[PDB]
RNA sequence: AUCGAGAGGC
């Protein structure tokens, strides 16, 4: 249940921000039935938005990163595909080692 | 293709009736999309179009050689001297309806080339054809009536979709499926089985 | 004259007619020129049986050339479609047989014009299958060239068809077509750099209509009812018959629609 | 219009493609990488003509 | 007669090439705005002059009309595709028994010709046709 | 850098600040210098960060660097995917590379490992160590031509 | 890697592709040859025995036909060479390997398969000609083009396989991709330029065209919308007619720069219940954009409604465009005399600034700014000056472009074309570069043997003040070519490096599956995450919404 | 490789005109523009059929057998 | 290799009726006619003529695929007006105008010299 | 192990039918119907086995049961009847 | 089914914008210096000069598929010169008892402000605009 | 045929990320065609005179 | 079947 509250924390922040009493009654003008309808739709859309078990999210991640890297095209730092190759292959001898000091 | 990397295939064939036409009655042999123009910046294609128009009207040659003092402005002066719009545009009427196109159209002679790639020489299809000898997999190649490769780069996508049974079929029922007998003690296919 | 559409011929020739179509809606003129292009029937070679070919061209090259040759089709209506007739392959009521045999006799190069075609089959007295010849020197279209020692022996069978099946059956070519030289209809938006007027050439048909007043507002309810056409014929059918037969073919299509409605 | 410049081996026409190499008997000087124990090198590729 | 010379890559290190013989005319304004911008050479100690700059191109590139108005990758693409266009590859095609041959029925010489086409014999063995092209949106096909 | 920070009134406002950009990395030393903020300093050498600030800092800087290589090209990939990549590189002890020398050395079966690179050597090492492949990996079943435990084959189906 | 992890397979086909504006999104144009070549095993049941007998009697040589029949005994029966190919007695439980027919599920693919959206289920439409045909709006997920690309088709062989295609790999499902949490398909070039032109406030349509468009929308209610203008002539607006494609129940609100609710330049977009109120429709509205129209209609209405939406928008806009017309020409690359003059005067002022900074560097009067050499300072300054000149001339050009300029229109719609394309084609093509620097001294202390030694002039090191319209001088030509070569090499090399990287990513994370307890694990069960994405949501149906709590004065927050 | 019968674009027969064209160039020593005009070839669709033509057949004839 | 025989552009086959007629759904007094082996030449003219009959509410045609020679014409008329009668009247008006065109043209051509 | 079941009350897996198990179930039923197996719905003019299975689903007359497996080996049996479809 | 607003306005500022057949015209009420409006007008059909005075009217009638005027029998509700049909999308509460309404006639917009039309212009899809010369 | 007869190969590598040998070099002016070269792999290695 | 070369799409 702690993990549950943690997972839903941020979306609940958005919820309370949007379903704030003075907002519901002054910014929107929701009626009773309209409010309960918003509630049911929210819960339904949430439950539908949950990820489905069985999803092979690993291949999905790999493809979702590799595809836009195939369109990675051409002012001081190694960027793009050379940088990505430096990152994945753990590159101890990187070409633009920098340090940003605040 | 044309002589400027503007390559492409034929999508449709229209008879002269359905083709758009100018008041002179002239009809395009070819129709290419304006959207292939600005992304490649192949201005020479359009200059060629303009020059070829003025040459065909003049019965002279088109000095499309590079590093010359031939300008678009002089070409246009000539073309207008021949009674056409200087930038090469022409009012054109729809072929289906015959109402003027609200847009005037760039339209003229341009050298095009027929490339060595043709569909009936690329087309292939196979369903349970010849198999290879060693792997017992489909043979490689159209000229041998083989099967396309279901590469692992595609097995990846089939996994990301989640289609387990389609993947097994592509891997067993559509290629080199086989059945062997194995011993419940030594887990190796060394069993001699008279099925008859 | 007859109440309805109005015609006024500006110029007329054996090969082309420049006229005006008044009190007509656009769709009619457009379907008329579409029919004038595709739906009107003529006669042209649709089969070739080749016996000897020592020429530098392949057989199919020559066959494609022959199909394109203009043949007389004035009386084509009295000839029937081979698909419609009852013969085995072709007859005299459905097809015309030409023959072409020439030999490279002379040391100099020997041409083969369309005039060298010989009509074998029985015409049964109709203006049909005559290779069209408008050349000043009487020769036809240059079909092939022969060296001393080459010959060519073949038999063409001309049938009846329309340009839809193949463009060889096209009775006309290059139908000029314009309406509203002044764009009073606001049917096209002129692309320009400085002045659309000075940057677009005036149409020749601007003379036959009065220019508008710059202060007069847009005549919005006016529609297009006057057309400037110029129909040119290769010669397989005279221009007058090209346009009249197109009119009648259009009418015949509408008629078939009527009859099918009745059968329903 | 034939231009020649090809051979005819067993019916098939063959072309000899120009093979590109660096010229020998010329002296070139090349720096060495940072982790190299030696600093520079002078090389000449002595070839008997 | 000493009017022309053979210069290789090494020797041209020691020379100053002019581009057009007009670069040797003296100078002592009202110009055509449409022509390209050619900088004054500002050099005088010339030893040679290019025969014609268009000669920096290969056989294939000398087919491209106005390659000075194109993104160079397009010129490269075309130089790779011009070797795939059909046409009369030889006048004796009917005699040669080649594994594959493709001949254009009615080849046309282009209406836009490079001066270098004459020495390439392209107007005598063309590989395309002057198609009437319309750039237009029409049915979206 | 024109960074944003809350005004005392509460609304965010742009407050620029001077920042130092170097041409080299020794984090353990630069960190302990006076006059700096030892809580906001940053490196593109995420491996030095794993060395100094622990493994989770490494995860965070790793994700940040991948995010930047994507967003440099104006593109955008959702958080979860880069997250999964970074976590996989970090879920082990420390930084595991996506190479034959990194991930391919784990105990993740034997047929799955041989399917990437160095195939016959993996198979020899397994035949020596008497490895027992679980046959629960994807590539194991793909090789065996069976329905792998994937979204559709992630369970059984039976009768009521 | 060549016979186990991937192999050649039966029931496959491959050929060229072209596009059909009259095909559905999930539809795929299958040539009749291939349909006669590929088979599906269908079992005989009371529901099919009539159709299956008809197909067997129809024969393998003409479609819809069948090729083989499989009895209970298990002996194959070849319909090409058999006495009894006419009098067939189909018994229940037999198998007819029927032809591929309309609305069959096929897997459609284009290599390189970088995507789940690169292998997608399609509905079969058997077509006459020899090319594969697909909807324009399905190109972007495949990265396909009609310049010679070829595509592959695989055919399922069991009912569960067809089910896995239709219910998981179908096209409308994969509209919103989990990658980038947005739609991967949108309205594209022709339809895009046309939908812009149509939805202009200046665009009115007469009755006849209106009725033809109305009928063109398939799932049309059959109710003519009340015209916008009535009195002098009953007229509709391009907006009004296009709104018939949008399903009722759709709200879309978006504000651009200076988007008053009066929107004097038709900015933004306001669409109320399948009818639009104001806003020119363009790429931002109807592209494959986050929070676009496709995002909405897929989330609210669903996948199939959005696929029909693709179809209807395309059909209406393509009709209107076909009867409207569009072209490019070179006249859309000419700026007028005064603009060209200002452009060349700008190039001259940039040349003067470069000359001045060069002379200053020559007199050793440079300030050695920390961290960089004198030469590095010099090169940075001159490159900056020339880029500023190119950009200023390009904006000088784009200002002079009129609204009728079709290049400007394609840019405005977002169909194709960018500012830099305009700048280079008409204003100035720019500075050429190799390995990040200007044209290097390949010869001894010069770039070309037409230059005096030690000439750091703008053009001597690769600056092209001439435009593609004007024409490049031979040195400019050679330098441009020198840069383009680097470009082609970088492309050809990035391709292979990305292929390797992608393969390694996939082979590393392949076994990562979200299990039933939401724990993201691998083959060994070793946990990689405890909540997928740390919130356990699918990457699709996730949208960029604002958090009104952050930001704003505490005063306004309290208020 | 030989004069096409008619223009591809419009269809006006041109095959009957080749030998005239050449003679209009050689007999009358005209230029190709006026020569094409004299033959009723006004549309440029027609004009390019003759102007861009290459009678390769004259080479093919030179091969003896 | 896959091209259809060109005669299929005008040549009906295997009981393909020229006209097929279907009542429209959710449309009072409306009907859709599927013309077979015809193109814009006919449909454009029939529709533009139906637009002149003041008792026609709706009239439009469409070619669902240029591959095929066929098209769809939907007509909605007033109550008590079988649209087939509107189609007939339009067609007959077409034919009358065409006959008058032919006669006037022949008049002008025989009047014309050369 | 030996009877590693889970009591039907203390079940924490999703009560909703995942798209993957839905597609697998529909495919299994369409397979059963491809062969002559009985159909438990009044097919209102439906022939395609897939649509028949989908309608058997909407009326929840599909007598199958999913066995969701947990990485420890524990599993939960879920009738198609109780599983929610959305 | 009758009129919901009536007034006479004097043309103040007409601007073409980047369009060629449409202008955006801002006008104010006559004899009343407190109520004003802006509106998109097709100038090709109905021209609008500066400082004109055009009678402006809004009606709610005079769902069902549109049909053209069959004959003169159709009794128009419009002896005016320029008529349009649109939808109200916003009612702007400008100030205390100062209201404004936003209309869209297929993209041609309208903004109207005042408070002598309050009791009439409801949130109705139904809306007709009429202009007498 | 001509382009094939004026082709040069540079065998220093078949597969590798070699940018320097491939790029168009200043010295190639007038001797090698700047643009005519294969696409993709072996770009800039195979040249035409 | 092995090896080699050329080409297509990114
Ligand atoms: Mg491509
Ligand atoms: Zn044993
Ligand atoms: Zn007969
Ligand atoms: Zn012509």
């Amino acid at each position: 249940q702690n993990a549950q509250r943690d997972a839903v924390t941020l979306f609940c922040c958005l919820l309370r921000s949007r379903l704030a009493t003075r907002r519901v009654l002054q910014e929107y003008r929701l009626t009773k039935q309209a409010f309960d309808w918003v509630l049911s739709n929210i819960e339904a859309q949430f439950l539908r938005s949950v990820v489905h078990p069985g999803e092979m999210v690993g291949v999905l991640a790999a493809q979702s990163i590799g595809e836009p890297a195939t369109q990675m095209t051409l002012k001081k730092v190694t960027s793009g595909v050379p940088r990505l190759k430096e990152i994945l292959n753990v590159a101890k001898n990187m070409k633009t080692p920098s340090l940003t000091v605040y | 293709a044309s002589r400027h990397g503007q390559k492409g295939t034929i999508g449709i064939t229209y008879r002269r009736e359905d083709m758009p036409f100018t008041a002179e009655g002239i009809v395009p042999d070819l129709i290419i999309n304006p959207h292939a123009i600005p992304s490649r910046m192949t201005v020479a294609h359009l200059i060629e179009c303009l020059l070829s128009k003025v040459a065909a009207l003049s019965g002279n040659e088109g000095d499309a050689s590079p590093f010359t003092d031939i300008t678009v402005e002089g070409i246009s002066k000539l073309l207008r001297e021949h009674g056409y719009q200087s930038r090469g545009f022409e009012v054109m009427y729809n072929g289906h309806t015959g109402k003027k196109l609200m847009a005037q159209i760039f339209f003229g002679p341009t050298y095009y080339q027929r490339l060595r790639h043709m569909v009936d020489d690329k087309i292939h299809a196979r369903a349970r054809g010849p198999m290879q000898v060693l792997t017992r997999q489909p043979v490689e190649g159209r000229s041998r009536d083989g099967g396309l490769r279901f590469g692992e780069m595609e097995r990846d996508c089939m996994i990301a979709h989640g289609a387990a049974s389609f993947l097994k079929e592509r891997l067993m029922e559509a290629s080199d499926a086989f059945r062997v007998h194995i011993c419940g003690i030594c887990g190796l296919m060394t069993v001699i089985a008279k099925l008859n | 004259s007859e109440e309805g559409p109005q015609v006024k011929i500006r110029e007329a020739s054996k090969d082309n007619v420049d006229f005006i179509l008044s009190n007509v809606d656009l769709a009619m003129a457009n379907s008329l020129r579409r029919v004038m292009i595709a739906e009107i029937p003529t006669l042209a070679i649709d089969s070739v049986e080749v016996e000897t070919n020592t020429t530098v061209l392949a057989d199919e090259f020559i066959a494609h050339r022959l199909g394109l040759i203009p043949l007389q089709s004035m009386d084509i209506e009295q000839l029937e479609y081979s698909r419609d007739c009852f013969c085995e392959d072709h007859c005299d009521k459905c097809s015309v047989v030409l023959t072409l045999q020439a030999f490279g006799e002379s040391e100099s190069t020997t041409n083969v014009y369309s005039k060298d075609l010989v009509i074998v089959s029985n015409l049964m007295g109709r203006n049909i299958g005559h290779p069209i010849i408008q050349d000043k020197e009487g020769n036809g279209v240059l079909i092939c060239k022969l060296r001393k020692g080459q010959e060519l022996k073949l038999t063409c069978v001309a049938k009846k068809g329309i340009a839809k099946e193949h463009a060889k059956w096209g009775p006309a070519a290059a139908i000029e077509f314009e309406y509203d030289p002044w764009n009073k209809l606001k049917h096209t938006d002129y692309w320009y750099e400085q002045d659309s007027a000075k940057e677009w050439p005036q149409s020749k048909n601007c003379e036959y209509e009065d220019p508008p007043n710059e202060g007069d507002p847009f005549d919005y309810k006016a529609q297009a009812d006057t057309f400037y056409m110029n129909v040119e014929s290769v010669g397989s059918i005279p221009v007058d018959q090209v346009v009249v037969r197109g009119i009648d073919t259009l009418q015949k299509k509408v008629a078939s629609i009527l009859l099918a409605l009745t059968q329903m | 219009f034939d231009m020649g410049g090809y051979f005819i081996i067993n019916g098939s026409e063959k072309v000899l493609i120009a093979q590109e190499r660096s010229a020998g008997n010329i002296v070139q000087v090349f720096k060495k990488a940072a982790p190299s124990p030696i600093s520079h090198v002078a090389e000449i590729r002595s070839a008997l003509e | 007669e000493g009017l022309v010379e053979y210069i290789d890559a090494e020797e041209e290190e020691s020379i100053l090439i002019a581009m057009q013989p007009e670069d040797l005319e003296p100078a002592e304004l009202d110009v055509d705005p449409a022509k390209r911008i050619r900088v004054s050479h500002h050099a005088t100690t010339f030893t040679h002059c290019e025969i014609h700059p268009s000669m920096i191109l290969g056989v294939a590139a000398s087919i491209i009309p106005f390659p000075d108005h194109n993104q160079s990758p397009r010129n490269t693409y075309q130089s790779a595709m011009g070797k795939q266009a059909m046409g009369v590859f030889l006048t004796n095609y009917n005699v040669r028994m080649d594994t594959m041959a493709n001949i254009l029925y009615y080849p046309q010489k282009p209406l836009g010709t490079t001066r270098a086409m004459e020495y390439l014999k392209f107007r005598e063995l063309p590989a395309g046709q002057n198609a009437i092209v319309a750039i237009a949106c029409y049915s979206g096909y | 850098y024109d960074r944003k920070v809350p005004s005392p009134t509460g609304e965010y406002v742009k407050e620029p600040e001077w920042v130092l950009e170097t041409d080299g990395v020794n984090l353990s030393e630069v960190m302990t210098v006076p006059g700096i903020d030892p809580t906001r300093i940053y490196t593109n050498s995420f491996i030095d960060i794993m060395e100094v600030l622990g493994i989770e800092a490494g995860r965070a800087a790793l994700y940040k660097e991948v995010y930047n290589v994507i967003a440099s090209d104006g593109s955008y990939v959702n958080y979860r995917h880069m997250a999964l990549l970074v976590d996989v590189m970090t879920t082990q002890g420390g930084l595991t590379s996506v190479t034959r020398h990194g991930f391919n050395r784990s105990n993740t079966g034997a047929l799955m490992r041989c399917s990437f690179e160095e195939t016959v050597e993996i198979l020899f090492e397994a035949g020596a160590s008497a490895e027992l492949d679980d046959c629960r990996g994807v590539s194991e079943n793909v090789i065996l031509g069976q329905m792998a435990p994937i979204g559709t084959g992630a369970f059984d189906v039976m009768i009521d | 890697r060549g016979n186990l992890m991937g192999k050649r397979v039966d029931f496959s086909a491959r050929t060229v592709i072209s596009g059909d504006p009259n095909l559905e999104l999930d539809q795929v144009g299958v040539p009749k040859s291939i349909a006669k070549t590929l088979t599906y095993p269908e079992v005989v049941t009371p529901y099919n025995i009539d159709r299956l007998t008809q197909l067997v009697r129809n024969g393998p040589n003409e479609h819809p036909g069948a090729k083989y029949v499989i009895r209970d005994s298990g002996d194959r029966i070849d319909l090409r060479y058999s006495k009894r190919a006419g009098d067939i007695q189909l018994q229940y439980g037999w198998k007819v390997e029927r032809h591929i027919m309309d609305n069959d599920p096929v897997l459609f693919n284009r290599q390189p398969s970088l995507h789940k959206m690169s292998m997608m289920a399609h509905r079969v439409k058997v077509i006459p000609y020899s090319t594969f045909r697909l909807n324009l709006s399905v190109t972007s997920p495949y990265n396909a083009d009609f310049d010679g690309d070829e595509m592959n088709l695989h055919v399922p062989q069991s009912e569960e396989t067809r089910a896995e295609l239709s219910q998981l790999c179908a096209v409308p499902l994969q509209i919103v991709s989990p990658q980038s949490n947005k739609p991967c398909m949108g309205i594209v070039q022709d339809t895009l330029c046309g939908i812009r032109k149509l939805t202009l406030r200046d665009t009115f349509i007469e009755l006849d065209q209106v009725l033809n468009m109305l009928y063109w929308v398939p799932d049309w209610d059959g109710v003519i919308p009340t015209p916008a203008i009535i009195k002098p002539k009953p007229l509709w607006s391009g907006k009004q007619i296009l709104s018939v494609a949008i399903p009722n129940g759709i709200h879309l609100q978006r504000f651009d720069e200076g988007t008053t609710l009066l929107s004097p330049k038709d900015n933004g977009m306001l669409i109320i219940d399948g009818q639009i109120i104001f806003g020119v429709v363009e790429k931002k509205t109807v592209g494959s954009s986050n929070g676009g129209l496709i995002h909405v209609v897929t989330r609210e209405k669903g996948p199939q409604v959005c696929a029909k939406l693709f179809g209807n928008i395309q059909k209406v806009v393509n009709f209107w465009l076909l009867h409207n017309g569009f072209s490019t020409g070179i006249g859309d690359t000419i700026a007028d005399g005064p603009t060209m003059r200002e452009i060349t005067e700008t190039i001259a002022e940039a040349k003067k600034k470069v000359l001045d900074v060069t002379k200053e560097a020559q007199a050793n009067l440079l300030t050695a700014k920390h961290g960089m050499t004198l030469r590095e300072s010099f090169e940075d300054n001159v490159v900056r000056f020339l880029n500023e000149a190119r950009d200023k001339a390009g904006r000088l050009a784009e200002v002079n472009l009129k609204d009728l300029n079709n290049v400007k229109q394609m840019v405005m719609a977002g169909s194709k074309g960018s500012f830099i394309n305009i700048a280079q084609m008409s204003a100035c093509v720019g500075q050429q570069s190799v390995e990040g620097k200007r044209i290097a001294f390949g010869f001894v202390d010069r770039t070309l043997p037409h230059f005096s030694k030690d000439d750091y002039s703008p053009e001597s090191k690769g600056f092209v003040e001439n435009s593609y319209l004007r024409g490049l001088t031979p040195q400019e030509f050679f330098f441009h070519a020198m840069g383009g070569r680097e470009g082609l090499i970088d492309t050809a090399v990035k391709t292979a490096e990305t292929g390797y990287i992608q393969r390694r990513l996939v082979k590393a994370l392949e076994d990562i599956m979200v299990h039933y307890d939401n724990t993201t694990r691998n083959s060994l069960g070793n946990v990689i995450q405890f909540i997928y994405g740390e919130d356990g949501m699918d990457a699709a149906h996730i949208e960029k919404q604002s958090l009104d709590t952050i930001g704003g004065s505490d005063a306004a927050f309290e208020k | 490789m030989i004069v096409p019968v008619r223009c591809f674009s419009c269809g006006k027969v041109v095959g009957d005109k080749w030998e005239s064209y050449l003679n209009l160039l050689q007999e009358d020593e005209l230029d190709e523009g006026t020569a094409l005009s004299r033959l009723g070839l006004k549309r440029y669709c027609c004009r390019r059929m003759i102007l861009t033509h290459v009678d390769l057949i004259e080479k093919f004839l030179r091969y003896n057998p | 290799m896959n091209a259809p025989d060109r005669f299929e552009l005008f040549l009906l086959g295997e009981g393909e009726s020229k006209l097929k007629i279907d009542p429209d759904t959710k449309a009072p007094n409306a009907v859709v006619i599927t013309f077979e082996k015809e193109d814009h030449t006919l449909g454009n003219l029939i529709r533009a003529e139906l637009l002149n009959d003041r008792k026609v509410l709706f009239a439009a045609y469409k070619v669902e695929h240029p591959f095929f020679a066929r098209f769809k014409l939907r007509i909605q008329t007033t109550e008590g007006y079988d649209p087939k009668d509107a189609l007939k009247n339009a067609c007959n008006s077409i034919i009358n105008k065409l006959g008058a065109l032919k006669t006037n043209f022949e008049t002008e051509w025989n009047l014309q010299t050369l | 192990l030996k009877e590693k079941a889970i009591p039907k009350d203390q079940r924490a897996t999703t009560p909703y039918m995942t798209k993957y198990e839905r597609a697998r179930i529909l495919g299994t039923r369409a397979l059963q119907i491809s062969m002559n197996a009985p159909v438990f719905v009044d097919l209102e003019g439906e022939t395609d086995p897939l649509r028949i299975a989908m309608k058997e689903l909407a009326e929840k007359k599909i007598p199958l049961v999913i066995r969701r497996y947990l990485p420890d080996g524990s599993f939960e049996d879920w009738s198609v009847e109780e599983l929610i479809v959305d | 089914s009758n009129t919901l607003f009536d007034d006479i306005f004097q043309v103040s500022e007409v601007d073409p914008g980047r369009y060629n057949k449409v202008c955006r015209i801002e006008a104010a009420s006559t004899t009343q210096d407190q109520c004003k409006l802006t509106l998109d007008i097709n100038v090709e059909l109905f021209p609008v000069a500066a400082q004109d005075s055009l009678t402006v009217t809004i009606a709610s009638s005079l769902t069902r598929s549109w049909r053209p005027p069959q004959a003169g029998d159709r009794s128009l509700a419009d002896d005016y010169d320029y008529v349009m049909y649109g939808t109200a999308y916003k009612f702007e509460e400008v100030s205390k008892d100062l209201i404004a309404v936003y209309y869209s006639f297929g993209g041609l917009l309208m903004r109207l402000e005042g408070n002598y039309r309050n009791l009439n212009n409801l949130k109705q899809e139904n809306a007709y605009l009429l202009i007498r010369r | 045929t001509l382009s094939h007869l004026r082709r040069t190969n540079t065998p220093i590598g078949r597969d590798g990320k070699l940018a320097k040998p491939r790029q168009l070099h200043n010295t190639h002016w007038g001797l090698v065609c700047p643009a005519e070269t294969p696409e993709g792999q072996a770009c800039g290695l195979v040249k035409n005179l």
